[PDB]
């Protein structure tokens, strides 16, 4: 701005000439080189990060079935915990570009029938799924699953 | 023996750091007879520190002379006349501690009575 | 004097900056008018390089004056930190000897630890 | 001798003085103040220059004699008897007895006394007095009093009585409260309507 | 004075910055426009760098001018010893601070008796500094010294020592009678107000907090340093909520090691 303007006017006047840097060189390099001397002397890794940090309750493994080494990935988890009862395995479909979007829980209504207890597990799980914020992780789904199993143990007894 | 040599070796490293801190405080306070006194204190501290280093190398060599069990095999996860000597001295200072508690209680009560009686005289 | 030399050197510094920027713009415009196809008067073009070294000479004078004044004032501060002239020389040799004693005590015992 | 501040709460432009007093004491009962008794302040003027004789409830054994710009006397209650013993040199100057009556609320070392200024039968204004116990130096805890008055007065918040305006480290005294009360009473007598 | 030292070192760095920024302007102009994929992007980059360099030169010149507005005005063996003394003093200060922050001492064990004259000398030494605090020692009950520390027109603190180590403190207000009927110190009382009972509690945490094991002079000096900060009661606002009053209390908490005001509810 002040005390520097005519340089700025000269250089902004003379941009887009192909001989521009020639002009700068010819007008500036002999002074500088006299004073200053001569010049100088398969699976996306976000999911591996999630699975590597899970609690040893969960036992997440890939589905033998379904497409592999391609966009989306598919998981069959498990649940081991003395406090919690054995439950249906749970099926997850993680999209490619996994963060910035929410994974999907593959619903299997037919195995969550044939007991009152698994029905309570399923109702409570769909409730906490509706309660979830958007763009949640895989671990949010797995933890809502474990909390759903715990509530269905407590509500029953 | 050697399992007290380890304790002495820990105490030497704990003393060396504290002694260097005291040396740096002496060098902080020294303002260009007390000149000579601070000189003597500095030289004596440095002498004692060199003694501590020699003692530390001695204790290191003694404990490093006298391992078949690696560590992390030593932690319990979930899933004979010297014992009688210990029990003897334990019973002895049990009785000594109870007698010391009686002496301490009587001193406390005498102090409290003196302060109460002298507080009320005014 | 160093404050007043500093007040002397400031407007000269602004003048050298003004001349340096304007002369840089003049030389660049002349070289672009030769490099692109343009007529331009030769004239009193007033070389750039002299202005650049003149600015550097003024900055050397400024940093020289300020380093001198800062050394002088730090000097006076530690001198006040520490009336017959032989009494002055006695306490001065006392101070020099005492600092020598601290230094040799530290060196001899830091060598007495190892080697 | 804690720092106090005395002010006039205005009429409110509507309703009775009693209803505005109900509003202020209601706000005080919101904030957590507790009633701890009642208070009365009496002022009379005596003339041959004017002298004032004042009584607080808070200092029940004391009577204050205020000479409007001159010095204040504090004395025991027998001073009143001396005025009855004077009786010819200093006439009583009746129809200028003035009182404030009200309840005193305490809210954590703040004493708030809200009274109704009653010249004879008719009540003609609201006096509000806030005393801050701990502070003993005027103009230092003034901002505390300002925040408390901004908390419950809101608008009509007074500012800096001139007894504070003597700007030193002067220790506040009990005479300054009666000075402020005398200034308030003179303003209400001149307000009249 | 030290402000001239700091202003001169400041303006030294200002000249070095001005010179280097001018040379940086001309060096970046020497190289010329770079390539930068997009043509629009390369024009933008060159213009931005040139403008930033020019602005930095202007800022450095302005700072030099501002310092100009604010500026004010065998023998080598002695100066060498002076420089080496200041160097050793600063070096020892830093190393002592770093080492006593992290001590490895775990226990005093390996493998109180004082003349009252010494206590009076120590406490008079503390009373000589802090000109707004007056400390008046007395010994009504034996060797245990009792101190009245008045503080401005604000506080009266009754400190009850035991062998040159603070034991109990009671903070009362200025007007409050700290004397009994017989004119002795009222060692056992409270202060009729909420504020000063809170400050007694904070003073008891202060004497529980400033505990060196051996040397007691730093303890009493640091306790009086902390106590001196209470002179801005009724004037300092809380550094968390901004206001003066929480539940009708001023900020009674002067925090240790950084004497800042807080309401104790605001921790
Ligand atoms: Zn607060």
């Amino acid at each position: 701005q002040y005390l520097c303007q005519p340089l700025l006017d000269a250089v902004l006047a003379n941009i887009r000439s192909p001989v521009f840097n020639h002009s700068l060189y010819r007008t500036f390099v002999p002074a500088m080189t006299a004073i200053h001397g001569p010049p100088i002397t398969s699976i996306p890794s976000v999911l591996q990060g999630e699975v590597a940090r899970l609690d040893p309750k969960f036992l997440v493994n890939l589905d033998p079935s379904h497409c592999s080494n391609n966009g989306t990935v598919h998981l069959i988890c498990k649940l081991d915990d003395k406090d919690l009862p054995s439950v249906p395995p749970l099926e997850l479909s993680v999209p490619a570009d996994y963060p910035a979007q929410s994974p999907l829980w593959i619903d299997r209504q037919w195995q969550y029938d044939a007991n009152p207890f698994l029905q309570s597990v399923h109702r409570c799980m769909t409730s906490r799924l509706l309660q979830l914020p958007d763009k949640h992780s895989v671990t949010a789904l797995l933890n809502t699953w474990a909390q759903s199993v715990h509530q269905a143990c407590l509500s029953a007894a | 023996n050697t399992a007290s040599l380890c304790r002495i070796g820990q105490e030497t490293v704990q003393d060396i750091v504290y002694r260097t801190m005291e040396i740096f405080q002496l060098l902080r306070n020294m303002q260009l007879g007390t000149y000579q006194d601070r000189l003597t204190k500095l030289q004596d501290n440095l002498r004692q520190l060199s003694v501590l280093f020699r003692k530390l190398r001695l204790v290191y060599d003694k404990c490093n002379e006298n391992d078949p069990i690696p560590v992390e095999q030593l932690i319990p996860y979930v899933e004979s006349e010297e014992r009688r000597e210990i029990a003897e001295v334990n019973k002895k200072l049990k009785q000594k501690n109870q007698q010391l508690k009686q002496i301490m209680d009587q001193l406390r009560n005498l102090i409290w009575d003196i302060n109460a009686m002298l507080a009320m005289r005014n | 004097d160093p404050v007043q030399r500093y007040k002397m050197l400031i407007p000269q510094l602004k003048e050298s900056l003004q001349t340096l920027m304007k002369v840089a713009a003049q030389n660049l415009i002349q070289n672009t008018n030769i490099d692109n196809g343009q007529k331009s008067s030769d004239g009193p073009i007033q070389r750039f390089d002299k202005c650049l070294e003149e600015f550097y000479a003024l900055c050397d004078q400024l940093e020289l004056c300020l380093r001198l004044a800062h050394e002088c004032l730090s000097q006076s501060c530690d001198s006040a930190k520490h009336l017959p002239y032989p009494q002055y020389l006695a306490v001065i040799k006392a101070q020099i000897s005492c600092a020598k004693d601290i230094h040799t005590a530290l060196l001899d015992c830091a060598n007495k630890v190892t080697g | 001798m804690g720092v106090t501040c005395v002010s006039q709460m205005p009429v409110a432009e509507g309703k009775s003085v009693q209803q505005t007093v109900e509003l202020l004491t209601r706000k005080l009962e919101m904030l957590g103040a507790e009633k701890q008794g009642t208070f009365c302040v009496d002022c009379e003027t005596y003339h041959t220059k004017l002298m004032y004789v004042m009584h607080n409830s808070e200092y029940p054994l004391s009577c204050f004699a205020l000479f409007e710009n001159g010095p204040c006397l504090i004395a025991d209650t027998n001073f009143d008897v001396l005025m009855v013993k004077l009786k010819g040199f200093f006439q009583s100057a009746k129809a200028s007895k003035i009182e404030t009556r009200g309840t005193r609320y305490q809210y954590c070392d703040f004493l708030v006394k809200v009274g109704t200024v009653t010249m004879g039968p008719s009540a003609r204004g609201i006096s509000v007095e806030v005393e801050y116990g701990p502070c003993v130096v005027a103009s230092d805890c003034w901002s505390l009093l300002l925040e408390f008055l901004q908390s419950f007065l809101g608008s009509h918040t007074p500012g800096a009585p001139a007894v504070f305006g003597n700007r030193h480290d002067a220790v506040y005294g009990p005479a300054d409260t009666m000075v402020q009360y005398m200034e308030l009473f003179n303003k209400i007598r001149k307000q009249q309507q | 004075v030290s402000v001239n030292l700091e202003a001169f070192s400041q303006a030294i760095s200002a000249i070095q910055a001005l010179r280097s920024s001018v040379s940086r302007v001309f060096d970046c102009l020497k190289d010329g426009m770079r390539n930068k994929e997009t043509l629009e992007g390369r024009e933008k980059a060159f213009i931005a760098h040139f403008q930033d360099n020019l602005h930095s030169v202007n800022r450095d010149l302005n700072e030099l001018e501002r310092l100009s507005n604010l500026v004010g005005k065998l023998y080598s063996q002695l100066l060498q010893a002076y420089k080496w003394s200041n160097k050793l003093q600063y070096h020892a200060g830093l190393a002592s601070g770093l080492l006593n922050q992290q001590s490895l001492k775990r226990s005093a064990n390996q493998m109180l008796v004082l003349p009252p004259q010494y206590v009076d000398d120590v406490i008079s030494r503390i009373d000589r500094m802090f000109p707004e605090m007056s400390i008046h020692l007395s010994r009504p009950n034996g060797t245990s010294a009792m101190l009245l520390v008045t503080l401005g027109k604000v506080l009266k603190v009754i400190v009850v020592m035991r062998s040159l180590f603070i034991d109990r403190t009671i903070v009362k207000g200025y007007n409050e009678n700290v004397y009994t009927e017989d004119g002795k110190l009222d060692i056992w009382s409270k202060s009729n107000y909420q504020v000063f009972q809170k400050v007694t509690d904070h003073a008891t945490t202060a004497l529980l907090h400033y505990q060196l094991p051996q040397m007691p002079d730093v303890v009493v000096r640091s306790f009086m340093t902390w106590l001196r900060s209470y002179i801005k009661l009724f004037q300092a606002p809380c550094q968390r909520c901004g206001k003066f009053l929480q539940d009708g209390l001023p900020p009674t908490w002067r925090d240790f090691r950084t004497l800042e005001a807080f309401h104790d509810t605001c921790r």
